């Protein structure tokens, strides 16, 4: 019944500054001391900074003091982290846990919240369908979302039911772009007889494009 | 910052397990267990021990650990208008002293007493007797024991005063005892902590000693079961009486000693960290099974002097001094070896009360030291001054009327005056401080929170606890008297003008720094309600 | 800052199996003050075990924490598929507060070859001058395979983009996906286009191939 829900954070340039949000509910939240973890695309976790239940006692980590700012509002329930002079190093998914007893660690976390911190720029992918080369039985498709920035994209098919047979790949980053692709595979007498869009979504760019795969 | 720290956490323990454990324990302890029905009087006693007594206990020790400062700046700092409690709290302390080091002495004058082959206060044929002397105790009130004829007419030479004008002459063989007594304290206290913490090892432990080696001469004696039946045989018709609760609250209270001070300044030089909350429950049941235990000790030979000596046991079932300077002695004189019980019980007696009277003058000391520090660095200088004066007004308690003006401090010195400090400490702490912003702080020291039944102990249990007390203590009120004696009414005056000289200075105090500071009405108040710690 | 450090890294384990793995803190910690989380894939952590061998609301009966000081340990009796997962270790006696550093539990399965598949550059993208040829290897076991890129006959090792697939929890494989990336001038002056992948299944490796013509 308790809960912990992340928000604020996306993409800033070095040196900037971002305020993230958790929204504590379904527990007397002022009788609770909260903490910052983080987790970097390494799958690292690291402590950031505890508040106690009431704010008076406030530890940071050596890496984010001086910078960040942990700080509570036991009248609405809501848990901050005010970032400055933000730098790479601090791009990570930002988690929030109920930690009140030292003794019992973290009771509950949130969801994460994502921050990238890049000088690069946002960019839309360009989406290519793969189909196969002018062959029985089984037959594989797939789709290409190349050259996007940042995370994250979300990647369909047929709008979404179509989820046997399907191997989405993690996107790798080179050159300040992602590149992610997805496989598909399907019988050999469903396709090209139905049809299969690719349905690709990057909402950092208000990009949202269909691809649907046809043969040579 | 750097403030000093227990060289080792157990001389901080023995320091609080020595503080709490005295004659209490043992001359008025066992006395209600045989009163309120055995066994059955465990329960109130219980009671009113996990509700008002640990609350309070852990309380004090917390804000010690806490605040790192002795009662006075520490209590400025919690809630700066009520800065009295610190003020009074050290008062009542100075108080005290100048009757509870008298009783020390007591037991080192029957100590160096009992160097003989036959101990003085077994005959009724010496000089300081009467006609009216019986070998033991009676319940005829003409008629007294060779014990308490020793005691009243040779020791105290108390027969020689018509009453509290009448002190008469200095008696310089108990007058050295004294100085003996505030020797031992000053060298115990002199150079800190690290010293200190050291003597309790021998004066909260060699109780415990003697408690065992005469806990066994006690249960081989003929008819000792007889007494532990007196002393624990169950009788629950009292739980319903009032007058009972009373009593184990009472008990609990004035045994653990929360609020003077003690508990705040022994635990100021604890580490942050220190799991005071085990450190609390510790120290406490140590407290509370020392007196077990001691009944024990008394009831058996109060059997055997029952069985084997023909008295009844209402006349020898004493409480207060008299139990251990006149009728536990007379027993002693009658078994084989006397003089060895006799050394060993005087010596158990004194190194019970000088545990004790250490951390009543360490409050002063330390509570002073951390708001002067004109004061802080004379140390050594500055507890001869105390001392030396706590001795040179000691002398009027060394006289043959003495005794007259100790019942006096004993009844008016720490009384009412700290009931009442004590209630504005709950109050503070819980109420305007506040029970959330007190667990936060608990929390940031030990790593958890205070559970749901300690707080509802400290903003509601505990002032109700201690006004229960408070308000019994002025129900069952009489005029101040000592055997056929009535003290005048000016002696009361006297005494009422002492047990004010501290409570007052919690509202004038209240009223002089509210007249100090700028600001509107209500401005006031904020300002003089805000924390130290959160004004940075 | 009191470093904890978990072994092994990664562990691979059939269920039923019993499992052991350990934290082990640069300056000692007190027992009552060492938790262990767990993590599965794309979701957050959950407290798993506190002041070393208590079991968290929801943990089933088979794990247990022992271990003090600075050497402590997580045990699974006999373990499932459910708990495939990244433990974390944790203290909490000290600030900075640290985290170790992960064991991955994975599942073991009979190995299991690949099946390998090509695809030419979409015309979508061949307009745009660039060329991207990709090659598929789905389902296979265990999870290391190396893969070659054949231009008519001559292997090609620069502009390639590899990436893995976490296991999966159906059949406990693997996948991957490499994606080389020339230029369409590049692409248009060459005719074969080979993708052989090499594992620990066969000796000779598996070849998928196509020609620029058909
Ligand atoms: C030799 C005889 C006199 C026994 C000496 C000790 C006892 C008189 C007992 C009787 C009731 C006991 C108490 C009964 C219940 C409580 C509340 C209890 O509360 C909790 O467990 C909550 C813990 C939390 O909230 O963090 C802690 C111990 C305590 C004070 C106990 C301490 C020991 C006490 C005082
Ligand atoms: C029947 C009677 C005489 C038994 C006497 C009980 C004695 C043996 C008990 C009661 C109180 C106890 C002490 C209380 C406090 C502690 C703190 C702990 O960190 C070390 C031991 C130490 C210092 C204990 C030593 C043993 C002790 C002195
Ligand atoms: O029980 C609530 C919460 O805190 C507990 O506090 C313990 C403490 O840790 C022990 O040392 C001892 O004092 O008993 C206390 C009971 O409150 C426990 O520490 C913790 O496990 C528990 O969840
Ligand atoms: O011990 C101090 C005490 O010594 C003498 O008292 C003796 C007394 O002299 C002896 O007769 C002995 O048997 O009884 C007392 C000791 O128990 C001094 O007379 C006395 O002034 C002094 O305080
Ligand atoms: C001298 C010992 N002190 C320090 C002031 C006390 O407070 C005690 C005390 C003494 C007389 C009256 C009430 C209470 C013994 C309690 C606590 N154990
Ligand atoms: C300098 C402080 C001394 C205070 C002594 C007050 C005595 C009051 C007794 C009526
Ligand atoms: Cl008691
Ligand atoms: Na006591
Ligand atoms: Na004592």
């Amino acid at each position: 019944e308790v809960q912990l829900v992340e928000s604020g954070g996306g993409l800033v340039k070095p040196g900037g500054s971002l305020k993230l949000s958790c929204a504590a509910s379904g527990f007397t939240f002022s009788s609770y001391a909260m903490s910052w973890v983080r987790q970097s695309p390494e799958k690292r976790l690291e402590w950031v900074a505890e508040i106690s239940s009431g704010g008076r006692y406030i530890y940071y980590s050596d890496t984010v003091t001086g910078r960040f700012t942990i700080s509570r509002d036991n009248a609405r329930n809501i848990l901050h982290l005010e970032m400055s002079s933000l730098r790479s190093e601090d791009t990570a998914m930002y988690y929030c846990a109920r930690g009140e007893v030292r003794q019992r660690g973290f009771d509950y976390w949130g969801q994460g919240t994502t921050l990238t911190v890049s000088s690069a720029k946002t960019t839309a992918p360009s989406v290519y369908p793969l189909a196969p080369v002018c062959t029985g039985s089984s037959v594989t498709l797939g789709c290409l979302v190349k050259g996007y920035f940042p995370e994250p994209v979300t990647l369909t098919w047929n709008s979404g039911s179509l989820s046997s047979g399907v191997h989405t790949f993690p996107a790798v980053l080179q050159s300040d772009l992602y590149t992610l692709s997805s496989s598909v595979t399907v019988t050999s007498s469903t396709w090209p007889s139905q049809s299969i869009t690719c349905n690709v979504a990057h909402p950092a760019s208000s990009t949202k494009v269909d691809k649907k795969i046809e043969p040579r | 910052d750097e403030r000093e720290t227990w060289s080792g956490k157990v001389d901080f323990l023995l320091s609080v397990i020595g503080f709490a454990v005295d004659l209490a324990n043992v001359w008025r302890f066992p006395y209600l267990c045989y009163k309120n029905g055995g066994g059955a009087f465990l329960v109130p006693y219980g009671i009113m021990l996990a509700v008002g007594g640990i609350p309070l206990f852990y309380m004090e020790l917390a804000l010690g650990q806490h605040n790192r400062k002795g009662a006075i700046t520490c209590w400025g700092r919690l809630v700066p208008l009520f800065k009295g409690i610190g003020y009074a709290v050290v008062l009542i302390a100075f108080y005290v002293g100048f009757y509870y080091n008298v009783i020390i002495a007591w037991s080192l004058r029957f100590f160096f007493a009992s160097f003989t082959n036959s101990l003085p206060w077994t005959s009724c044929n010496n000089i300081w007797n009467t006609p009216n002397c019986r070998p033991f105790e009676g319940h005829v009130e003409g008629f007294q024991s060779a014990a308490s004829e020793y005691f009243n007419r040779y020791i105290l030479e108390l027969n020689r005063s018509e009453g509290i004008h009448d002190l008469g002459a200095i008696k310089w063989d108990m007058a050295l005892c004294l100085l003996i007594v505030y020797l031992i304290c000053y060298f115990s206290l002199w150079k800190g902590i690290s010293t200190s913490g050291k003597v309790v090892w021998f004066t909260a432990l060699f109780p415990y000693a003697v408690l065992l080696i005469l806990l066994i001469r006690g249960l081989t004696l003929p008819g000792s079961f007889l007494g532990i039946q007196y002393y624990l045989t169950p009788n629950f018709s009292a739980i319903y009486k009032a007058e009972v609760w009373v009593d184990a609250a009472t008990q609990v209270f004035f045994s653990l000693g929360p609020g003077f001070g003690v508990l705040l300044a022994y635990a100021s030089y604890n580490k942050y960290h220190n799991n005071v909350y085990k450190d609390a429950l510790l120290t406490s049941f140590i407290n509370s099974a020392t007196s077990f235990i001691a009944g024990f000790v008394i009831f058996s030979v109060l059997g055997y002097m029952a069985h084997t000596l023909g008295v009844r046991i209402e006349d020898v079932a004493t409480e207060g001094p008299g139990l251990v300077f006149v009728v536990y002695p007379a027993a002693i004189a009658t078994m084989p070896a006397s003089t060895f019980w006799a050394l060993i019980f005087f010596m158990m007696l004194a190194t019970l009360g000088l545990d004790s009277s250490f951390g009543g003058m360490e409050a002063i000391i330390t509570a002073l030291s951390d708001e002067f520090p004109k004061i802080k660095r004379n140390r050594e200088l500055f507890v001869a001054g105390l001392f030396s004066l706590y001795f040179v007004v000691g002398l009027a308690s060394c006289t043959q009327g003495g005794f007259y003006f100790l019942h006096l401090l004993d009844r008016y010195a720490a009384g009412y005056s700290i009931l009442v400090a004590v209630f504005f400490e709950a109050i503070a702490v819980s109420w305007i401080y506040g029970t959330n912003r007190f667990s936060e702080d608990i929390r940031d020291m030990i790593g958890f929170p205070p559970g749901r039944y300690w707080q509802v102990c400290w903003r509601f249990v505990a002032p109700i606890f201690l006004l229960f007390i408070t308000v019994y203590g002025l129900i069952g009120y009489e005029p101040l008297t000592y055997a056929d004696y009535v003290y005048p009414s000016w002696a009361n005056a006297l005494g009422w003008c002492i047990a004010g000289s501290s409570v007052v200075m919690i509202p004038a105090v209240a009223i002089f720094k509210l007249l100090s500071t700028p600001g509107s009405l209500r401005q006031r108040f904020t300002i003089l309600t805000t924390p130290w710690r959160d004004q940075q | 800052e009191n470093v904890l450090t978990q072994s092994p890294a990664i562990m691979s384990t059939s269920p039923g199996e019993k499992v052991t793995m350990t934290c082990r803190a640069s300056s000692s910690v007190g027992s009552s003050y060492l938790h262990w989380y767990q993590q599965k894939s794309g979701a957050s952590p959950k407290l798993w075990i506190y002041s070393t061998s208590n079991l968290a609301s929801g943990v089933p009966a088979r794990f247990s924490g022992s271990g003090s000081g600075t050497s402590y340990s997580l045990t699974i009796s006999s373990v499932e598929a459910e708990d495939a997962a990244t433990y974390y270790c944790q203290q909490f006696s000290g600030y900075p507060l640290t985290f170790g550093s992960g064991t991955k539990l994975e599942m073991k399965r009979a190995d299991a070859a690949p099946t390998v598949s090509i695809f030419p550059p979409s015309s979508e993208q061949l307009t745009s001058g660039g060329a991207s040829v990709v090659c598929f290897l789905n389902n296979f076991y265990p999870k290391d395979i190396n893969v070659k890129w054949k231009i008519d006959g001559s292997e090609r090792q620069n502009g390639v983009l590899n990436s893995w697939t976490d296991q999966d929890s159906k059949d406990s494989t693997y996948s991957m996906s490499s994606t080389l990336t020339l230029t369409k001038d590049e692409y248009e002056r060459h005719n074969s286009y080979t993708c052989e992948a090499t594992h620990k299944t066969s000796t000779s490796p598996i070849v998928k191939s196509f020609n620029r013509n058909e």
